[PDB]
């Protein structure tokens, strides 16, 4: 705990589409529960990530 | 080397990528532009995939209880 | 568009793949939808619930 | 726009370095001139001349 | 080795293409 850097967190609405990333199963189905259309979720069928 | 330990085992072409890289990014651009979805095919895909197995499962179902002798 | 167009063919990248296995899977659910209509028009909704 | 941003981060190319670099320098000159702000207070116009 | 029979006759840059088609 720094006083002179106290971290907060701010929402902000993506204006534009964000760059994919790689989740498991699990946590991806965990981003499109909370998000629903507004998340696209893709098994790569190499990986299963 | 801290499996090796446990268990006893002992011991070009990034270039053509980064063009692919940004021909991908360029693609994406025009896509967003074109107001283009290169994802709604294998959305709606996936979306009928789950009333197949649903379907299926129904179907299995009755062929559990009436038997293959009967349905057939 | 044919810009796009260019770029896909360049990245072996099929903007069909997606909708082409879609409709092969619609067929697959109207075959099955026929088979289980088949069986309630036999057994009857009642047997069958 | 965005054709150029993607060209630029293909190119490893960095479009505000120039605008960073003259921020961090207009803090320098403000700080410099504070200084020589102050001694003119102290002094004078008329010692400093 | 047709041709060998009858007449008597015994026996890295494919990237910087695939650019040049794009363009």
């Amino acid at each position: 705990y720094n006083p002179e850097k106290k971290e907060m967190i701010q929402e902000v609405i993506v204006e534009e589409d964000l760059e994919p990333f790689e989740a498991s199963k699990e946590t991806a189905e965990q981003f499109k529960h909370q998000h629903g259309d507004k998340v696209d979720i893709f098994e790569i069928p190499e990986t299963g990530e | 080397q801290k499996y090796a330990s446990i268990v006893g085992v002992d011991l070009l072409e990034e270039i053509t990528k980064d063009h692919k890289v940004l021909a991908r990014q360029q693609l994406q651009v025009l896509a967003r532009y074109l107001k283009m979805d290169l994802d709604n095919g294998e959305r709606k895909f996936l979306k009928e995939k789950d009333t197949v197995a649903e379907l299926q499962a129904q179907l299995d179902y009755l062929n559990a209880e009436l038997g293959e002798f009967f349905v057939n």
